[PDB]
């Protein structure tokens, strides 16, 4: 009586149940694991807070309306302030982590709409100015708020044009990245497990984000007659196999 | 025959002949069998 | 290898063509799941689509130019193109760039070919024979200031001398600082409020300075340098969506404003053929 | 202001509490490090990796 | 020196404080050394900014 | 050539060397260890940050002068703000820890003076008011500053009379508690290893301090002629075998 | 080859970091003598620092 | 393959792979053990 459909994920002191899942994706078919010695470089023993950092943090909720263009969060940024995960983050020189991402959106059998939930490794954004204008730090570190693709261009911020993925590629091809759809008629959640993907064994958690999670409405939300025209979307994310190394004074970052 | 000492100096590599699209085409956690229902 | 097996009528409870794309998988459906097929063999291996093959041919990565002329009274050799440097890149001419950016991290050895041809746009009695010197200047080395500085001694820095009209060829191991090269990097060099975004120091493949060794003849000679780059021993990770809009800058993803629709509009209906 | 034997000497003051004796960044190819044998050799290469040993002898 | 690639800082402070015996006075000095651990790697040789010249020397 | 005299303690990413030690005391002859299952009650898996919390924090320095009466710090309070130790502390419901305490005071062979360094398990202080006046919270949670026994009585604070240990017992008998002397003529540091001592397996780190460390001048400081009449005393302390459990929202404590 | 071995807390009478430089030696001290380390391998031989290589171009 | 008769005409030598810093880092007459006191 197991269905692909019902699932339970327990991680730390927190549990999620979905009764309307559509399997789960594990990026590149690899599950998060700690850093092996053969791959290690820094000689420091690392710190593995385990259950105090590897639990589920639910970010603040978004509201899908007929005019929504899509939202974008960066990792580990989105979690920069969650509990002890965040403290560890500002206090060590280097850290490394994988995540379980669970995006939630329920409706009824009269609604229609379909969101794309995708994880993009190394999502370098484009400046809407063109040329070689850079995208300032603050703009690519929105924190739990994430970036709202239907917000206005700002100065020093990225471009927010959806048919171009914020980088000069077409929305249609985002499907080459680990992703899952939430089609109100099928699905009510999306779950993706992200292994740590980098060109170095461990890195800085503040100067470099290693994935952007993106939720994009593709088939517009259509509510039943005289229904309220909107649904909330909630994102809950859990660091998994986290390791921190090179402890010290506590980083100070712009803004 | 390599005439040179360093590995960078050798010619192109030879075909992976690796080929396994499943990391890209089927990264699902619970295995899906073709023919069985997608969602049970 | 069979490309298609023989398959006949079906009346089952087992439907391989109904799936749920919401899952993120592309189910491996074949012609024989939905029509009646006959056996056929592949006769093919997919040899020429190997990434080593795809990135393994020489591409022009840079065209520069230097001239041989009397430096007498020149206050700025660099500025007179008496000599010229180039910080190596693979993202300035777009053909090879789009190919590499199909991947996120890439690792390979480089084979460089340098073709140099001379031009004599204004009245010369003859064509002189010039020798070019190409010096590989890694970050931290003294940089040439005049076309005949102590720098050109290049006692510790690899340099090649070849003749204009000829070609020079040598191969450099993978010089990246990390395990692979990130043509994308969603980071900064530090948490500064105004530091540059995206362009990083782990995509640096060195830098190269060119000059003519010859002193000047009576006429002036323009020498134009073309650098070709061939990846050998390629390794590529994490495929990405291909580049759709035009490029504007080395190292940023930025596209031009008021660009044009990249998807061709139908001449007719959705229903049109 | 001119090279002197004295720039090898880090001074110490009697009776100060809590205070700072010296500070430097670790750009081994520049600044204090640059003229040392280590600094001087590092400069013949482009990349370095590894641990450094910094010792202080009291006089 | 490069940012992305930067290595940190080294500082030194009084933990308690220097105390001189009677009949003694003034500053005392520390000598400081640097050497590399056996750990160390250097690669990709190049030319040093530490030496240059304007005309060839002669005897 | 090993002497009782020279020692090195490396804990985490921090090391201490003393060239003039007088052995080291291990309270009640027991070395800190984690909490065994047979002794466990709370069902929660605990978090063991290891090297990020088990390193040496040096508190701000004190100044021994001829008029000093003595100083008192409480644990884990004194560390309530040190790096990730402190964060963990405010963020979990329960925590447990042992410590290595290293008290430092060097002088010359012409000085005299002798400090008592003692650890008192469950040091319940007395109100200087008498009767059944209580000692308010803030007063028994001085933080890294500790309590200065030569400061004035304050209201709601403890009594600071040294011949009575701040509780109605005589200074002379403090020697029944694990302790070590620093006699300028012998010694320059004191080191005590404290195992976790409580009547429950794990407790709250904020409502209950489980040891007070006390440094008390007993033979007055006597400096050589025309020497400055004072010496600094420094206290460095390292949590060891720390475990936190029952993670959540982050305690808010008075003042 | 290991570049660093794994090493944990220390509370000894054996202090490898105190030396006497007046002797003229450079004592071979390592990260693992004064912090807690994890194993890591060298992955490197020191090929390009051989004097034949240094003077050989 | 050497094509020439004289030894000077052969290519570069091959890595010492000798490496022993102790003549430079520890030329002391009585052996010093790390961890034991420097001066006894």
């Amino acid at each position: 009586g197991y269905s692909d459909r019902v699932q339970q994920i327990t991680l730390g002191n927190s549990t999620i149940t979905t009764q309307e899942a559509a399997n789960a994706v594990v990026c590149y078919a690899e599950w998060p694991e700690y850093l092996p010695d053969v791959d290690a470089s820094d000689v420091n023993k690392t710190s593995k807070p385990d259950t105090s950092v590897c639990r589920f943090y639910t970010l603040d909720s978004k509201t899908w309306t007929t005019g929504s263009k899509g939202w974008c969060w960066k990792l580990p940024d989105a979690l920069k302030d969650m509990g002890v995960f965040g403290q560890n983050m500002f206090f060590h020189s280097l850290g490394r982590s994988g995540y379980t991402v669970h995006v939630q959106c329920n409706a009824t059998k009269f609604h229609s709409g379909c969101l794309l939930v995708v994880v993009i490794p190394e999502h370098q954004l484009a400046s809407h100015e063109g040329g070689n204008v850079s995208v300032k730090y603050t703009f690519t570190h929105p924190g739990e708020r994430g970036i709202d693709l239907s917000s206005a261009n700002e100065v020093g911020g990225p471009v927010k044009d959806v048919l171009y993925n914020m980088n000069g590629t077409l929305l249609g091809n985002l499907l080459i990245f680990p992703h899952q759809f939430i089609n109100l008629r099928t699905n009510n959640t999306a779950t993706i497990v992200i292994p740590y993907i980098n060109s170095v064994p461990i890195d800085s958690m503040t100067r470099h984000n290693n994935v952007s999670l993106m939720v994009i409405p593709i088939a517009p939300l259509t509510v039943p007659t005289g229904a309220t025209p909107s649904l909330p979307i909630t994102v809950t994310i859990a660091p998994m196999c986290t390791e921190f190394s090179g402890i010290r004074s506590k980083s100070i970052v712009p803004q | 025959i390599n005439y040179y000492k360093d590995a960078a100096s050798t010619s192109s590599a030879g075909q992976s002949l690796s080929m396994d699209p499943s990391k890209f085409t089927e990264p699902v956690k619970d295995l899906m069998l073709k023919g069985a229902p997608a969602l049970n | 290898t069979v490309a298609s097996i023989s398959s006949g009528p079906k009346h089952t409870q087992k439907v391989p063509i109904l799936t749920a794309n919401e899952t993120g998988a592309t189910m491996p459906v074949l012609p024989s799941d939905s029509i009646e097929t006959r056996t056929t063999y592949m006769h093919f291996n997919g040899s020429e689509t190997d990434v080593e093959c795809f990135l393994g041919r020489a591409a022009c990565v840079h065209v520069t130019e230097i001239q041989n002329k009397d430096a007498t009274g020149i206050d700025n050799h660099r500025e007179a193109k008496l000599f010229n440097d180039w910080k190596i890149n693979l993202s300035s001419l777009v053909q090879l760039r789009k190919k590499l950016e199909l991947f996120t991290y890439v690792r390979f050895d480089s084979e460089y070919t340098i073709l140099a041809t001379a031009s004599q746009p204004d009245s010369a009695n003859y064509s002189s024979n010039l020798v070019v010197q190409a010096m590989y200047v890694p970050p931290g080395a003294p940089n040439p200031k005049e076309w005949d500085d102590y720098t050109w001694q290049s006692a510790s820095n690899p340099s090649v001398f070849f003749k204009v009209g000829d070609t020079s060829r040598f191969s450099v191991p993978y010089v990246g600082l990390a395990s692979a090269y990130n043509y994308f990097y969603d980071g900064y060099s530090h948490d500064d409020a105004e530091t540059q975004y995206g362009i990083t120091v782990l995509n640096h493949m060195g830098s190269m300075a060119f000059r003519i060794v010859n002193e000047h003849d009576e006429h002036k000679t323009l020498v134009k340098i073309r650098v070709y780059h061939r990846a050998k021993h390629v390794e590529a990770w994490i495929p990405r969506a291909p580049r759709a809009l035009p490029y504007t800058s080395i190292g940023r993803t930025n596209y031009p404003k008021n660009t044009e629709p990249v998807i061709k509009k139908r001449k007719g209906d959705i229903k049109s053929y | 202001t001119k090279d002197e034997v004295n720039s090898y000497l880090i001074p110490l003051n009697a009776n100060r509490q809590n205070e700072q004796v010296f500070g430097t960044n670790l750009f081994i190819g520049d600044g204090v490090f640059k003229t040392t044998l280590l600094g001087e050799i590092v400069q013949y290469y482009t990349h370095w990796s590894g641990s450094l040993r910094f010792s202080l002898m009291y006089t | 020196p490069d940012t992305y690639t930067s290595a940190g800082f080294l500082s030194c402070w009084y933990q308690t404080s220097l105390i001189l015996p009677p009949e003694t006075t003034g500053q005392v000095y520390l000598l400081s050394f640097i050497s590399a651990c056996p750990d160390f790697k250097l690669r990709l040789m190049k030319d040093t900014q530490t030496i240059s010249q304007t005309v060839a020397l002669t005897e």
